[PDB]
This record gives structure tokens, C-alpha cells and sequence, in this order.
């Protein structure tokens, strides 16, 4: 019985079936919701009712630098849709520990490309269809 | 060594028979039906009894019956006036008979009942004003009621206050008790257990002492009285022949004590109202012997007061505050056992007992309503829970691992009985001083 | 009966981790700074545990079966590697980029690993004078690593076996009732009670018709 | 008479009967309300009338890092809760030497999770459906 | 009558307590700052109370019987721990974790103790030569603990037993009119007069009516 | 305060049903699903000069009901050829049925009395149609202890 030390480099994304490279340093992705998981009604005396939310979308960052191969494939990827219609990819996320995510996705907006003197970076924007984190990989749960 | 009832076993109620229709000490039932297989005679007592149970508005589940050895019935006409067919009906080891006797005096009519002596077995001898019936030692027999005035008596070898301590021991998921033996020692054995085990105890009785002036008297609930027990007691005229303590606990089975609910003016079916003047209900209310008054075209019983003066609704509500902390301790300290996360006694792990009791037991009472709260005085009606520090814990309780004062505070939200008002008829209507107290 | 890793263990492990890594990619020779002894010939490196950081903290607890506590607390540790000859800054470089290596990292650090890597500092190149004759070609950098430490706790507290609650229910018809409630560790509430029948499953049989009403 | 000093080790956190640990570092919780208690009129001429808050509800923040075993818990009852529609769980706190807390609550909504070079953190929010602190644990009040 | 623990008993039980959890945690031997021993045989740990800081308002006011106040005032104690040889950075480490083991802790620091842990800082390993033979293995870390101090004034100011005041009721009428209030420690403002009689609870009947209604 | 929860399981919007002519209805708006009104008020008031008062009873029950639809939903196309049908055939009458999950729930018959605007844009527009009910009485059958 060895406990996990954290391995950023065991962290994986999977975007379509093929694996993502060429991230940027610090943070690799970021995954945040977009609505509150329960709207709470009170009443006038303090009767209190609750309502479930049936939206569940969130949003995931991906921080790449701007000489990465897998930005012309993204790239590739945006305008395609916009043509034919088609814009969903199935998107995936490990954790080395933490939590996981296995959903389909598409690419929300593009990034802001900026040009100077020291390689930069691009943050795309993944729309995920549901968001949901898993313990799959939690060591215990 | 009192082991703890659960929630299904508050709501059940065992009456102390005399039969022999079964060989275990206890059996439990969902319908007469069932009983009626098992061969107790139409109109016998359980059967009335269960029948009872089974009518009321609030009416439990499921009845469990006890056995007595039973060694000899009767069928009394003593004092009696009859006419009409009279009828009885006895059942003979799954076999069912009816008895007929027409029309006048009640020692003719129980000497003419001898004619029950055929397609039989079993045996019967009267005797002039009532005929004893008594079986061959592999014969069953149950006699019961019919459309005769007569009244059936049982008689055994044992005493209550040596059958009880069986029928606990073979089970002991079961809340009031009840008996069918109605004599003053049997009576004050059956109290005397009930209130050592924490169950309470039903009775009526149809002693006319109740009446009797309050100047004085000898009644077994005077006995009560003076021994200050928890028994609830009823005085009704037919008791001793329809068993009615069935009526009463099928009005206040099923509702849970979690409401503050009282027993004031619930209707009992199966009860006949009191007859009596209203100087004998005064007398009556003197030595907390309950009636069912009947008033307006309908019945009425009449404030529910046990032998000690207290009400039965705050008895009752404590109990099910005893027995709902009991189990809901226990669950949860089962459920930390299955994972190998068991409580340690430690004051990081001792707090959590105050949202596990604050759950189950507690907060129900106060959303239904059963537990005051709010700001009295300088004082405030919220329950309170407080509990010791590793510190505080002697040593030798460290060795025992038994965990010590615990405490717990409510206050209890009683109901309303009786109004008085004070209205004025006038044929017209008559200082200013308009200044801020 | 329920073992594990102490700090020793994965602490001593992690220095020979690196230690392999620079050996089996650079193809220089390898010395750490515990012991001395008269430098080598040739192209070396050196290996230092410069400094350990703390993260406050404890994120995991583990149960022994009798009761015991296993803490594990979050580290990160330093490296301070110096490469001594030939062509310094291009080895330690080397030795970055083979983290990057899928293959050769499976070697030495398996998934499950209670050790990982972390990132890298700036690699300095540095000239330093030998008896006032030769300069000569140096290097510094600083690796760091995260890892896990779990430890295992001096005893355990006595178990809870018997609870004892007194209850106080004030009421107004007269003084308080006292009573007490109790719970024992092997005392079911209803004993064993079969409890109330249950409904049961009809059998198994043919229908003829599709829908059938009957009064 | 010794006065206690504050420990930060003994404040204790209990979701559902359970005790909650993996905590990051600085701050282990934060407890906010979300109205204020009293609602003041205020007449033309300067008659002031006030009137009592009937809605008491609060939140509480808890952080910990994104190694820990309990997000895999908070995760599952998240999900569970959103299918069966019971959200409910006890909830409560204790204070070395402050205002303690003993209330229910629920899992208001998901964090944000970040993945980089070094182990991260989540705060989730919980809500709690009363937010009057106590004086239990005071030494003398 | 009403004692206390003054600053001077809890400065002082705070190194006996961190002095015994080095010990029974590391198996290593310690030694304080305050006086000067040749060093000992084999590995061990030196113990040091580097700095103080002060929280500049009280937090409490506890009032003896006489009048008397004792103030209470919060400090953080900084400790200074450094240790000599063996694997000093692993003995420093396992220092840290302990305080994260709960029975471990409550030997020493048990709920309601006038001072409490806080935090740790960076853990450095160092090499040191002696007599310019040999590199000696050492360690430093910063452990920062919570305290609370009291201290008993020194003596206490009267009371006031008697209060005279003075009124002056300005009006239109003429001049205005003068007149003294006055208070005594023992002087109730009405004597001891029973006041009003009160509304007495009727005595318990019995009634045959639910509801009664008479004109 | 906990023990007034109106609601012991959360409210879920998914578990209204609604059925017309016996398939389930799909495809829903963004904010509000159905509403359902009446058109006339339950008596009438008629009071004298002197103060004396009587009262009515109605017989006109009718109601209607809007049910919003994403414009690209494929339900639109069973109300549209719905309308056609009964244009010429005359048979315009359909069962509807609602259920109150945890309210009042509906149980008549209907039929289409508008067809809504159909509008195209920058964004999936939204469909209102109404669905007259003959008779709007609300049954509060799902809710349990209505003594």
C-alpha cells in the first residue's frame, strides 16, 4: 500500500480519440459549471421549496502554446462545423487523483492570438454537454 | 435486563388470553380471519377483542395474542333475564357447532343448555345458574357469545405474575398490554410489570365502587391510586363481556405521540355510554376512572387521566421519545461499525451525537408540533443536548468503555379541554382618559 | 497486518530515482553529497536534496483494522544537480527533457508512484578558475519533485460500548418526567422479530387473454 | 483556571455523521449569511417602523485540496441527489474557541477544478438552511 | 481565592511539551539553548525559542471576587529546531506529521491547554564541514505555535456606594426649581411593600360541561 | 427554518407529463411549459338596491391551454397536420391529459384553437400553441391527505 503523489503528467485529454499535447505552463485546463445546481423559493412565513436544475452544460479551458501542432487541427475543427453543421467531438479528462470527466463537447469560441517577442499561448474555450466530475480515479473512494 | 422495543412493535398490542388453540406462548395476527383458522370461537374473548382493536379509527396492524393454560369455562346465567333464544357457539377442534336454547327462568334455561351433550369429547355439567364446560385432554374447545344475556367465564392454574415473565422472554416487540383475568390481584401483578418494563397497562372493570361515594371506598382503582401507578383505567358496564379495552386502544394506536395529540373526545366505537347521574360522574372523576360519556346523539370519551393524576399523552410521549433515541443510536452507531470506522471515544469524534439525535428523535416532534419552542421570563423552551468531555470521564468508565450523563431537555405542548364563557344579554349599553400607558 | 510505506522509505527511494535517470540518459557519472570522496575522473554530476517544503494540512486518513490512524501529508522536494565537465549545460538539459519521455519515464517512475515531478528552474552555465590556470565548465539547476508521506499513530482510544442518556420532558400537569435510554453493542432494538408479512410474489402462469376485467 | 488558546485543530466539521479532513492550508471554512436581519422604513416626517427577516438561510464555504478523499464523496452525493430529488444531509461545526453551528444543508453548487504543476484546490458551497451561530464552545459566556 | 495560570507557567510547559514530542516521536535526544553542555554522543535535536510576538488587545477580562481584573492577552511563540546528524531531515519531517495524529497529540496538547500548534516552515538541509575533513548533515525549521497569556492587575478602585445628583427644571412660570435624587446601596425604592395583590389561579374542579355558557 | 419545508423531494420539472391523443409530448421551451386559465369567473353577483344579494352558478367551463415548443422540435408537425384533418373531416376533438407531479393535475378533452407565429432568426425561435380544453377543472388527485 504506496499512497499517489499527484503526477501532473498523468493527466490526460482526450479530444475526438486522439490525445491533446503542447500545453502551456501553470494550469493545463480549468473545468467550471455554468448554472447553480438548486434554485431555492422562500416564502413570506419561511416555507421553503426547491427546484432541480435540468441544465447542466459547463465550460472547460485549454491552455496551449501558440507554436502546438493541435492548434491547426482546432482550428480545422471550427471552421469545419461552421459549414456543415456537425459539432459535436467526444471529450474526455483523467486525473493522476482527483476528478474525472467523459462527455461530448464542442469548441465554443476561439481563443485570442496575440504575437511578440517570447512564444505565447491560446486559451480555447470546450463546451462540455454535461459536467459532471467522477471519482473513477480517486484511490479509496 | 429490559431489552428495547422497535417502531413497528410500539403500535402492538397483547392481550393475555386463556386457550390452548396454539402451543406457543404468543402468536401474531393481521385479521380475525386468521384467528378464526387458528379455531377461536366466534364471539370468544380474543376474538371480541381483536375485533375491537380492529374497529377503531386509529387502529394498529398487527394484535398479538398470548396463552394461559386454560382448564375450565362458564357459561353464566347468574342474575340474569332472558327472553329470547338464547344461543352460544362452541367450536370442537376445527369443528364448528351452534346451540340453541328457547325462551321462563335463567336456572330453567341453564338446565335446559345440558342438551349439550351431543356429537361429543368434551363434557358439560350445569349447575342450576350456569353449566361448566371442560375437555378431554386431546379436545380443543372454544366456546364463545351469542344472542343470549349470559357472560362467559374462564378459569386456569396459573397466575399472571408467573405467565408474564414467559411471554416476554419467547418476545418482547410489543407496546400495551392487556388481560383477560379481572380480579384485583391480577390487575395490580399485571401493573406492577407493566411499570417495571416500561409498557402501559389497560384495563376496565365494571365495579360499581367507581359510582360508589368519594367519601370513601375499596376499589381497585383506589388500589392504583394509593400505589400511584401508571395503569389507565375505564370504568364501562359491559366490559366483562365485550372486553372493550380493544375499543380503547384502537383510538390511540396508530397515531404517533410526535403531535401532542390527546385522548379528550375521540370516538370509540364498540363502547356504550355511561349511564350514571352527573353526582356519580363527579364521584367518577375522583378516582381517575375514565368514561365514555355520550353527548349530542354521539359518544365521547372523557380526558384520558391515568391512576397518578398525569395525563396519558405525556406518559406516552416520553416513551416514544425513549424509544425512538434508542433506535436511532443505535442505527447510526451500526452503520459506523460496518465500515472499519467504529466510534472512538475521543473529542473529536463525541460531538456528532448531537445532529444524530437532533435527526430522527427530536426535530420530528418539533416540526409536528408535540415540542414547544421559542422565548418564555428570561427563559427559552428550545431543547437542549449536552454532552461530556474526555476530560470529565472517569477512568473506570475508560476500562468499561460505557459512556455516562448524557442529557437531554424538552417541553411539551398540550392540548385544550374545556371552555367557559361568560356572555351578557342587555336591553341597552351605558372614563376618557385617551393617554399611552 | 495492514502495512505500508513510511516517510524513510519513499524519501531514500526517490534520491536512486534520479539518480538512474541522469545516469541512463546523460551518460555522465553520478555522485551524491552524503559522503565524500576524492572527485572522479571525468564528466560527473552531483546530487543534493537541497530543501523539503511541508503542506500543512493532512489530505487522506487510513484506518488501521484495530484502529490505529495512517496520516499522509503532501510534499514537495528539491534537487540541486551540478554537472561538473565536458559540456555541463547541454547534460542537465538532457535530463529535462527526459521527463517529457513517455517510455523512459515508465522505468523509473510507474503510475502509482508515490513520488512525481514537478517543473524546473533555470539552468546557469558558470567558468571557475583551478590553481589560477584553466577555467572550467560548470552548471546548476534545481528539480522539483512533488511526493506523499504517511505515518502511523502511537495507539488508539478506548470504543464507545455502552451509551447512557438521561431525558427530562418538562410538561405542565406536573413535575418532569425522568427517564433514561440506553444502547448496548450487540442489542437489537426488536430482537428478532420476524416483523410483518410480506406481500408476495404471484406465480408464474398463462393468461389467455391480453386485457382482462373481471368484476 | 487556564484559558484556552485557539486551536485551529480541534474546529470539526460534520456532513451527514461523518467528519470531513483534507483541508488546504489558511482557511479551513467560511460562513456567510445572505440577508440582513432587519429591514428599516423610514417616513417622510422621520416615523420609523421595522420589520422582522423570515428567510435565514446562509452559505458555507469549504476548501480543501483536490487530492482529498472527500471530493469523491461530495461528487457522488452531488449526482445521487439530482436523480432521487432528496438533497438534504445534517450539517455541522464546531469552534475550538468560537461560534459553533448545528444545522441541515445541501450541496449548492460544484467548484471550479484547475490542474497544474502542483496539487491544486476546490471550495464547494455549501448551503445551510439556518445560519445562527452559538455560543456553546465560548469559555465563560 | 480565584488563581490562575500567570504568563510565566505557560512559557515555560510549552518547551516541556514540544521537548517531549521530539522524543517520543523521532527516538532522537534533545537539548535546550539555555545553557551550555559539551555536545552530546549520537544523533539529537536542539530546541529554541527564537521569537515572540504579542496581539495587541485583549480579548478577555475575567474579574476576581474582590474586584481584581486579570487580562487575557494572545501571542505566537516561534520555535527554532535544528538537528545534527543521522538523517536529519527526516527526523525534522516526522516532527511535522505527528502533530497530525490525533491520539499522539492529546498526550500533550489536550483540549482546553493554554496553547496550540499553528503552522511549519520550510525544512532546509544543510552540509557543514568540521575540522575541514568532513561534511556533517544538519537541518533547520520554524515551528510557530498559538498561546494565550494572563496577567493579574494591581489592586482595584472604589466603589461607589452613595450618588447624589443634582436637577434643574427650567419653566416659564418662575425661577427654576431645584431639587436633589440621591441612591443608597441597600435602599430599595419602595421599602418592602407586597404591592398589588395578584390575580390568584382558581383551584382545580371538576366540570360537566365541555362548554359552559352562563349569563 | 427547517420545519416548515414545503417540499420534502425536490420539485422536478421533468416529471409533468402531458399526453395528447395518447402519445407523450416532447420537446419543450426554455422557461415555461404550460399554463392553464379559465374565461369565465365561477358565479355571479347580483345585488339589489337596498343591499339584498343573489347569486349564480355558471355553466361555462371551457379553458385554454398554451403549450411552448422549440420551433424545431418535430411535435410541431403532429399539430399541423392536426389542423388539417380536422378542416375537412370535422372531427376536432382529441383526449388531453396532465400530470401534477406535485400539484393539480388535468383530465378532459381539447382541441387546437390557434396556431401560433412562426418566426426564423439568429436563434431557435419558440412556438405557442393553444390547446382549448372543454372542461378546466383542476384535480388535486396526486396530492396525498385530502381528507
Amino acid at each position: 500500500l504506496t499512497l499517489q503523489a499527484y503526477d501532473p503528467a498523468k493527466v490526460l485529454v482526450f479530444i475526438g480519440g486522439q490525445r491533446v499535447s503542447g500545453f502551456a505552463a501553470d494550469t493545463k485546463i480549468v473545468i467550471t459549471r455554468n448554472n447553480d445546481n438548486i434554485s431555492v423559493h422562500a416564502g413570506v412565513d419561511g416555507e421553503i421549496s426547491n427546484a432541480l436544475s435540468r441544465d447542466n452544460t459547463g465550460v472547460m479551458t485549454l491552455s496551449l502554446q501558440n507554436t502546438a501542432k493541435w492548434n491547426g487541427y482546432l482550428a480545422q475543427w471550427q471552421r469545419q462545423a461552421n459549414v456543415t453543421g456537425l459539432i459535436y467531438l467526444p471529450v474526455q479528462v483523467e486525473g493522476s487523483q482527483g476528478l474525472s470527466l467523459n462527455t461530448i463537447g464542442w469548441i465554443q469560441k476561439q481563443p485570442d492570438l496575440s504575437y511578440g517577442t517570447e512564444v505565447g499561448q491560446m486559451d480555447w474555450e470546450i463546451g462540455v454537454l454535461d459536467a459532471w466530475l467522477s471519482p473513477d480515479q480517486i484511490q479509496g473512494i | 435486563g429490559t431489552q428495547p422495543i422497535d417502531t413497528v412493535g410500539f403500535e402492538t398490542p397483547m392481550f393475555l388470553a386463556m386457550h390452548g388453540n396454539f402451543p406457543e406462548r404468543i402468536r401474531f395476527y393481521v385479521s380475525t380471519a386468521g384467528m378464526v383458522a387458528d379455531g377461536f370461537a366466534v364471539g370468544s374473548p380474543a376474538y371480541q377483542f381483536a375485533t375491537n382493536a380492529f374497529a377503531g379509527n386509529f387502529a394498529p396492524q398487527r394484535v398479538a395474542i398470548g396463552r394461559m393454560s386454560i382448564d375450565s369455562s362458564k357459561v353464566d346465567f347468574t342474575g340474569t333475564t332472558n327472553t329470547e333464544q338464547v344461543v352460544v357457539n362452541i367450536t370442537l377442534n376445527k369443528v364448528v357447532k351452534a346451540v340453541k336454547i328457547n325462551v321462563n327462568t335463567p336456572a330453567q334455561i341453564a338446565t335446559a343448555l345440558a342438551d349439550a351433550v351431543t356429537a361429543d369429547k368434551a363434557t358439560a355439567v350445569a349447575t342450576g345458574t350456569y353449566v361448566t364446560v371442560t375437555a378431554v385432554s386431546p379436545n380443543v374447545v372454544s366456546v364463545g357469545k351469542g344472542a343470549g344475556v349470559y357472560k362467559i367465564v374462564n378459569e386456569s392454574s396459573e397466575t399472571v405474575a408467573t405467565v408474564l415473565p414467559s411471554v416476554i422472554a419467547e418476545n418482547h416487540n410489543w407496546y400495551f398490554l392487556a388481560t383477560e383475568a379481572r380480579s384485583d390481584a391480577d390487575i395490580v401483578a399485571a401493573a406492577e410489570f407493566a411499570k417495571a418494563n416500561y409498557k402501559l397497562h389497560i384495563y376496565n372493570s365494571t365495579d360499581v365502587d367507581a359510582y360508589a361515594p368519594e367519601n370513601s371506598a375499596a376499589s381497585v382503582f383506589d388500589t392504583l391510586k394509593s400505589l400511584s401507578y401508571d395503569s389507565l383505567g375505564t370504568s364501562d358496564a359491559g366490559a366483562d363481556v365485550d372486553f372493550t379495552e380493544g375499543s380503547v386502544i384502537g383510538a390511540m394506536a396508530a397515531n404517533d405521540p410526535s403531535y401532542g395529540d390527546s385522548l379528550h373526545l375521540k370516538t370509540m366505537p364498540g363502547m356504550v355510554p355511561f349511564a350514571g347521574s352527573d353526582t356519580q360522574r363527579s364521584n367518577a372523576w375522583s378516582r381517575n376512572a375514565n368514561i365514555y360519556r355520550g353527548l349530542y346523539g354521539g359518544g365521547s370519551y372523557i380526558e384520558g387521566k391515568t391512576s397518578s393524576g398525569q395525563y396519558v399523552d405525556v406518559i406516552r410521549f416520553s416513551h416514544w421519545v425513549k424509544f425512538r433515541m434508542e433506535e436511532s443510536v443505535f442505527a447510526y452507531m451500526k452503520r459506523r461499525s460496518d465500515m472499519g470506522l467504529s466510534m472512538k471515544m475521543s473529542d473529536e469524534d463525541l460531538p456528532v451525537l448531537k445532529s444524530v439525535l437532533m435527526n430522527n428523535p427530536i426535530n420530528i416532534g418539533i416540526r409536528n408540533g408535540g415540542i414547544l419552542t421559542g422565548y418564555d421570563n428570561k427563559v427559552s423552551y428550545d431543547p437542549t443536548i449536552i454532552i461530556p468531555k474526555r476530560a470529565n470521564i472517569p477512568t473506570n468508565d475508560l476500562a468499561a468503555r460505557i459512556l455516562r450523563d448524557v442529557k437531554v431537555e424538552l417541553v411539551y405542548n398540550n392540548s385544550l379541554h374545556y371552555v367557559k364563557i361568560r356572555a351578557s344579554v342587555v336591553l341597552d349599553r351605558p372614563s376618557t382618559n385617551a393617554q399611552t400607558p | 497486518p495492514l502495512d505500508f510505506t513510511n516517510s524513510d522509505v519513499v524519501m531514500g527511494a526517490l534520491t536512486k530515482a534520479v539518480g538512474r535517470l541522469c545516469l541512463d540518459v546523460t551518460g555522465y557519472d553520478v555522485v551524491e553529497a552524503d559522503e565524500t570522496i576524492p572527485k572522479p575522473e571525468g564528466p560527473y554530476i552531483l546530487v543534493d536534496l537541497s530543501l523539503l517544503t511541508p503542506l500543512d494540512w493532512a489530505t487522506n486518513e487510513v484506518v488501521d483494522e484495530d484502529g490505529v490512524v495512517h496520516t499522509a501529508h503532501n510534499y514537495t522536494a528539491s534537487y540541486t544537480l551540478t554537472a561538473y565537465r565536458g559540456k555541463p549545460h547541454w547534460a542537465l538539459s538532457r535530463v529535462h527533457q527526459a521527463f517529457g519521455l513517455p517510455f523512459l519515464r515508465e522505468k523509473y517512475f510507474p503510475t502509482g508512484s508515490p513520488y512525481a515531478y514537478s517543473s524546473t528552474s533555470n539552468i546557469a552555465r558558470m567558468r571557475v578558475p583551478l590553481n589560477q590556470q584553466m577555467f572550467e565548465n560548470r552548471a546548476r539547476t534545481i528539480v522539483t519533485f512533488n511526493a506523499t508521506f504517511v505515518e502511523k499513530d502511537l495507539g488508539t482510544f478506548e470504543d464507545i460500548e455502552h451509551i447512557i442518556i438521561g431525558i427530562d420532558v418538562d410538561n405542565p400537569s406536573g413535575p418532569p418526567i425522568g427517564i433514561g435510554a440506553d444502547y448496548d453493542k450487540g442489542v437489537k432494538p426488536g430482537g428478532d422479530d420476524p416483523g410483518l408479512p410480506p406481500k408476495p410474489n404471484p406465480p408464474i402462469v398463462y393468461h389467455d387473454a391480453i386485457a382482462q376485467v373481471c368484476m
